[PDB]
């Protein structure tokens, strides 16, 4: 929530004064050629005008979308590191090398070109590419075209990734059935790995949208309150107002909200995470510790 | 709701107020029960399924012979009805629900009819077959009731087979193979060979929880007596009789069982 | 001048049809948990995950019609009628895809619910296949996102 | 537009004419169903005892009365209706005048209809608990009576509609 | 213009669904006394009469189809929407008004066979009942008559 | 011209309210004759369910009462924006009325049963039932906002 | 112009299927506390939670139709055919998602108050259940105030 | 002018079509994983193969959407209602073979998982099955994206 | 001029009705054979020719349909409205055909699976009864075809 | 004019219906033919003469459409619209009747198998109802033929 | 012009709806002819009945379509829009009536066939309830024919 720059559905001091500053608009309006012009960033959190401005709703959309896909991506990333890891200290054979090593290689190379892209995207400011074209570039299966590519190498380097790609679905399928054979259940792991892994990819975007509806609630309530403090500001009006407020908080954003993110927390670490580890499995050892009288 | 008053509310008037008025001299009861049934010839679907209740029984009584002219004494209209031994077996295969399907469920007739035990399996049978076709016809509160007394059955024969029929084959296979939440949750009653087991078998239905108590009486009984016993006992709940609803049935059993109160009675 | 109408019919459209969806599968489940807990009290907590998966449904379904709804500025741009066209295509797909994925989703919440008294090695097979169900309310998802994307651009 | 202007030119005449003989129409049916719903009842009831005659014959007249009511409104109704003449066939106020009496036509034949429905439910159950006990054949009265009410007030709401004929 | 055509079509249904109704009555009530003959036969011609009654219902019918014949002519006047529609107004009504008087009179009917032979005291209160539901059919006859009354601009 | 609409709206108000009082009435009656067979005390207090429902047509009648009166041609022009808010405002009172007498006849038709079996839960049932019955007197107040919308 | 034809009619629709809604789950549920009741009076105060929680929905759908009503005022602006079409769809998505979070509200209360007094964690089951479908309820009254003060706008 | 307003929603219906027929399969094949499980837990694992072979369809119909908005460009040329109509057409395709196979592979999933419990050597003609039925959604893909190859005027 | 949409639509018509048929005529095929599956699986595996039929019937309407979209092009010849009129009527009688054809096929096998359980001797029974049903099928492809051939002689 | 928007698509129409009357005859043909030699084998053999009868349909059924299609040529002359609509009446009438005469062999079949199954002396006799069946298929094609023959009388 | 459109719709007509009818009345037949079999095969031939009336119905059906079909004349005589709707009707009105007959023939011809084992002399009585049934059939061809040219050929 401190990252975030939202304290109880309402904004607060940032570390700095203000990010943004209308450019000129001393009685101009704010949708303007002009709009408003930022002397630099807040470090603390978001600007504190993007929250409560009109253009609040595409701007935090479009930053929610993109930290999910990093931290899908990033939560992907970290569950197929840690098969060499298992496969190492259980001395596992060189199934590793054969299976988890593609497995690991062509998902991370096919969300490589949509997250660096994104940060990019972010880094060069190219604004010609913002939310949509991103997706546009990375509609386009086919090669040539390239006009709104912003890396310079995009032009090949789409066709070098799509090409890795390709090449990575068989070395994920053959080579573990390949040592089987050689030393003397592959089709479980076959074909479920392919969907699974753009079924876990697309899942991250639960987050963002958990998120934006919980902002969504928090300034609704806000609102309300506020709507009540200001033209009902009589005491009894006031009084009820705070006592409805409480209520609501209590209800949706204390208990309904916190049930929801823990549900959709839990499924996700299950779905994406526990997917690449655990497999399992195995029982839960007890002695007779006097267990039943403890 | 319109369909009430548009068919069948005069029929239904008359029941009701023949079972308002209800409360050798057995035999007579049920002779004139039997009568005022026959007299008030969609409902006949419910009365043929009603008749057709004791008439599997009356059938499968029939079925002896072995002195089998002495069924024509107890030819009672109510579930005797004349129209309701392979060879006979299969003319008597017309004119009954269960009938079609006995046919090759008991095709060994007496083999499979033994009067000792798998005669009363055959009636048993057919008494599954019955309550299938009765709660086929779907579409009223009634529904309920007939899944209960489907289920006493069950649950009864099941004890009767735990306690001494598992010797004649009645194993817990038999539970629901030949002895007819009970169509989907019987399983639980296979391993109650005992009367504790019994009651913990029945404290997986909270409503059948402690219906069963110390189970000396009701549960006493073997064939189809023990959970069905639960059944009599609790018919207080069939005594409710909500209107514009289908109480032919109602009326038919709390007919019976006041006939069979009548019987017990005797000389006091 | 009539495409702003198409507009929002689209987004209340995909708002209703996932919360029509969404309740579904939540009555469902509700109806199966019912059933189950009253045996056990493992269904109490243990088997609840329906209760949430059915509401991740609803919540994605309203994140969409948010969008579409901020998508509309007519200050900002005069929408012909493909944006309207655009807008009502995403949202009847979203709402759609909500729907279908709640009546699945209820279906086989209820099954688990009523297995659950069964042997417990089944859990994660049902959490599986409820998974692999919401998949769906994922990919109508992305066909709304992608939808919404592409209707801004209307020359 | 061409559609919309041969809709909104439909005669006014025709359609005020259709709302009062529906009126009446939808009142009898109404009653009609309520007195034989009733009478099957009574007719039981009778079978079983003929000592309630006199207590069943209250809600045959009650179930009758909406019958009557129906046909007062459509006199009204009929009392209503004017020259139609040429030049104003098309005149707002005969368009005004049309439509209030399709809307209180319309509003009485529902509003019979389901008092007709409502008084004949109770009455068939009420016929069966004097058989089950005479004791209760008041308060079933009383309230067969508060449900007829639907009637009359439906019958009040389309007398207040039908002050806006205007028809020159 | 068109006038005559809907005060012929309203005509053609006043006399269509008053026969409906009365034959569905009719058929109603045979069903119920020929279910009755067999128990007390000596009864059967005891209620013939109310059960055959739906011919008060037809022949009402086609009195007001009748009338609604004799009120059109092209030479008495050129009556306009406003008496054409007027027309089909009135005999719908009737019609409908009779229908639903031959499907009540049917259903009491069918009650009343057997509730007679049940208890031959009964037949007061049956014929009662009948007349009860008759009243709607009178009722609805006067009201077509005034309806067709003012039909005549 | 548009003023049929408006029209309209009057009647809808009282038939599409009648007919949710009328199912209401109904089945909360058919339970009263049902417990009035064997308790004969308990019948004559449980009639105050079926006297709710009835209230329900009373609020109806009130509500197109008001609808009749705001249409008066010749004292003030009924434009277009007068009828579709007359006919808005019946449609939503009728339509309300007739679910909230069907929930209250079923409610009642389960609580004169339930007050038969246990004569403890009658305070229960009735608390519900009057929870229910709120929803027609909600109903009543979009009805009198929305035609308040007359004025232009 | 047309518009208030329209936006009239979506605002009366929200309040109507809200009440249809809420009579829906009202209906259920007392016939389920009847039913638990008929054997448990004691329980009968805590089975009566659901029936507040589906009355809840009527309440969100009046505020709904009073924020739609006064949302329209021909004596301010001009309320063009854009506003009265996005004020209809608003109220249409607000309508059509309380009635369905009314349905399945309804179906599982009823379902839990017949299974309350089986096991008292039927007491907390069915609230989590009837709090995780009322959710749905608070999602679409957020959607459709979002999307009435977005029908302020209208150029 | 028009075109849009058909090919966006033929796509919008491609995707709805898939999705549904995807659910309905995945419904049956849910339940008869869960019974399966119930009964046996050791093949639970194993059976789910027609519940993950109903994503496919999903796939699928993703991608048929997916392509369908890729081929309105307004700007790259101006889109003549030959080219949204036979969108459109697409689009309807698809989705119709999307729910046609997702209903047939629901039914033979709900077989298939009785006749696995019962005996699971069965399982090869079970998926021998599953196949013969995707084979229709397969043909049906390959029609809708050579449909909407044929965008160029 | 409008031509274009008559033809898309048959051909999306004969397309669908085709999937249709071959859909219910495997489901019918898989119901029939599951049983088969376990009482004789050694002759289970022969019980595959109905769902080969049906595959086959679905192969056939589909290449018809893509016969009917490789004859539209507007480039080459101006497409008149009576060749999209001839195009559209003979995608319709395709599927048709192709669905009536798949139904029956589903029901013979659904029947066959039973009756070469009962009996192996009905193994070439069955096998002509699934020849005569596909005469139809090919019957209807003949026809499309011919009516596909016919539908550019406009002028 | 636009003469085949309805003659073709009555040629195609004739044979649409003509495959979904001889689908449905066999099909149940089948099923009686299953169930006889499933009860008899020796019997399965000679009780594919109703299954062959069926099949008649079909070829009547192709005749009529490619005679329809042939009818249609406007390259060799123009057809007004009364050309088209005699074309599309002539293949209706010979579809419906083909229908007909399917739904009654099928029905006839059925019942057949079981009267053959149970007495063979009348099982050659009982093949006087597919005679007439035969019979009301030919005279409908007649029909048919004699209303298409009608094509060049227009001027 | 447009009325031979409705002329060749109303020929077409007839002839379905006169098919269709006689489908009806014969599968009726064929079950009950089915149903007689084997419990007294002997009466077979005599079972046979129905199914000459079901093809006499067919074949009145028949003639009436091609009475109508031989009016389709237009190089003379221009049709004028009576030459259409008469037509229409007529084949509707004979359509319509082969139907019903059909369906009371069959139901006849079923019920008499499973009535023919109980009281075997009373075929006779079955054959005459069967041939007073069918006499609509005649009437309505009658009535056919007598629509076939009253209001067509006196278009001038």
């Amino acid at each position: 929530g401190l990252i975030y720059n939202e304290f109880f559905s309402v904004p607060f001091e940032i570390f700095s004064h203000s990010a943004y500053a209308c450019r000129d608009l001393s009685c101009s309006e704010a949708t303007t050629v002009g709009l408003i012009k930022v002397r630099d960033t807040y470090p603390f959190g978001v600007d504190p005008v993007w929250h409560g401005s009109r253009s609040e709703l595409p701007f935090l959309n479009s930053l929610k979308m993109k930290m999910s896909i990093l931290l899908g991506v990033a939560q992907m990333n970290l569950g197929i590191i840690l098969s060499y890891f298992n496969a190492t200290f259980f001395r596992i054979g060189v199934n590793i090398w054969c299976q988890f090593i593609p497995q690991i290689i062509f998902l991370n190379s096919l969300f490589g070109y949509l997250s660096l892209l994104i940060i990019l995207k972010w880094i060069t400011g190219s604004q010609a590419d913002l939310y949509h074209v991103m997706i546009y570039m990375f509609l386009s299966p086919t090669d040539e075209l390239g006009d709104n590519q912003l890396f310079p190498g995009q032009k090949t380097a789409q066709l070098v990734l799509l090409l890795l790609a390709f090449v990575s679905v068989p070395w994920m399928l053959l080579p573990k059935p390949f040592i089987l054979k050689m030393q003397h259940h592959q089709m479980i792991h076959t074909i479920e790995f392919v969907l699974g892994a753009v079924s876990n990819t697309a899942s991250y975007l639960r987050l963002w949208a958990l998120s934006l509806a919980h902002s969504e609630l928090s300034s609704v309530f806000y609102e309300k309150v506020l709507l009540l403090a200001w033209g009902y500001n009589n005491i009894l009006i006031l009084i009820v107002g705070i006592i409805v407020f409480i209520f609501a908080t209590v209800g949706v954003l204390l208990v309904m909200e916190t049930l929801s993110a823990f549900l959709h927390a839990l499924r996700l670490h299950w779905v994406e995470f526990q997917n690449k580890f655990y497999e399992g499995d195995g029982y839960k050892f007890s002695p007779f510790s006097f267990a039943l009288l403890d | 709701a319109m369909t009430f008053n548009i068919h069948g509310g005069y029929l239904e008037a008359i029941v009701r107020g023949y079972r308002a008025g209800l409360l050798t001299i057995v035999e007579k009861c049920t002779l004139k029960l039997v009568d005022e049934y026959k007299h008030m010839l969609p409902l006949s679907t419910f009365l043929e399924y009603i008749t057709y209740g004791h008439m599997i029984d009356n059938v499968v009584l029939i079925v002896t012979g072995r002195d089998v002219q002495e069924l024509l004494e107890k030819c009672h209209p109510l579930g005797m009805f004349d129209s309701i031994m392979r060879e006979l077996y299969r003319l008597v295969l017309v004119d009954t629900p269960l009938a079609p399907y006995f046919s090759e469920c008991i095709t060994s007739e007496d083999l499979d009819d033994m009067n000792i035990e798998i005669m009363r399996n055959t009636l048993y049978k057919a008494y599954l077959e019955d309550f299938y076709k009765f709660c086929q016809k779907l579409g009223g509160a009634t529904a309920e009731i007939m899944s209960d007394l489907l289920a006493f059955e069950a649950d009864r024969r099941a004890v009767n087979i735990t306690i001494n029929s598992i010797g004649t084959e009645l194993t817990r296979d038999d539970r629901r193979k030949l002895y007819s939440l009970y169509p989907y949750g019987h399983e639980e009653l296979a391993v109650c060979e005992d009367i504790d087991q019994v009651r913990g078998v029945m404290e997986k239905y909270p409503p059948y929880q402690s219906i069963f108590s110390k189970l000396s009486y009701g549960e006493s009984q073997m064939l189809d007596k023990a959970f069905y016993e639960e059944e009599v006992k609790r018919l207080c709940l069939a005594f409710e009789q909500q209107f514009h609803y289908g109480v032919f049935f109602a009326y038919m059993r709390l007919r019976e069982q006041e006939i069979r109160n009548l019987m017990w009675i005797s000389e006091c | 001048e009539t495409a702003p109408f198409f507009g929002f019919l689209g987004a209340a459209a995909a708002l209703v049809f996932s919360c029509m969806g969404a309740a579904y599968g939540t009555a469902k489940s509700g109806v199966g948990v019912a059933s189950m807990g009253v045996m056990r009290p493992e269904l109490v907590m243990k088997s609840i995950v329906p209760v949430v998966m059915a509401g991740v449904l609803g919540i994605y379904g309203l994140i969409i019609a948010v969008i579409i709804s901020t998508g509309i500025n007519p200050k900002a741009k005069s929408y012909y009628l493909f944006d309207g066209y655009a807008h009502l295509s995403s949202g009847l797909a979203c709402g759609l895809a909500g729907l279908s994925a709640g009546m699945a989703i209820g279906i086989v919440g209820d099954a688990g619910v009523r297995a659950n008294a069964q042997q417990p090695k089944l859990f994660v097979g049902m959490i599986l296949i409820l998974i692999f169900a919401e998949a769906l309310a994922l990919y109508g998802l992305i066909v709304g996102i992608i939808l919404s994307s592409r209707a801004g651009q209307s020359r | 537009s061409s559609w919309s202007r041969a809709l909104v030119k439909i005669s006014p005449y025709t359609f005020s004419a259709i709302g009062i003989a529906v009126a009446i129409g939808v009142s009898v049916l109404g009653a009609a169903w309520g007195i034989y719903i009733t009478g099957s009842s009574l007719i039981g009831a009778a079978i079983k005892a003929p000592r309630i005659t006199s207590k069943n014959l209250i809600s045959v007249i009650f179930c009758e009365a909406v019958a009557i009511y129906g046909v007062i409104v459509a006199i009204i109704l009929q009392t209503k209706l004017e020259s139609v003449p040429a030049s104003q066939i098309y005149a707002p106020e005969s368009l005004r005048a049309g439509y209030a009496i399709f809307a209180s036509g319309i509003i009485v034949g529902f509003a019979n209809l389901v008092c007709g429905l409502c008084v004949g439910i109770i009455g068939s159950s009420c016929a069966l608990s004097d058989a089950q006990n005479s004791s209760l054949f008041v308060k079933i009265l009383v309230i067969e009576i508060f449900g007829s009410a639907l009637g009359l007030f439906g019958v009040i709401v389309g007398i207040i509609m039908s002050a806006q004929a205007s028809w020159p």
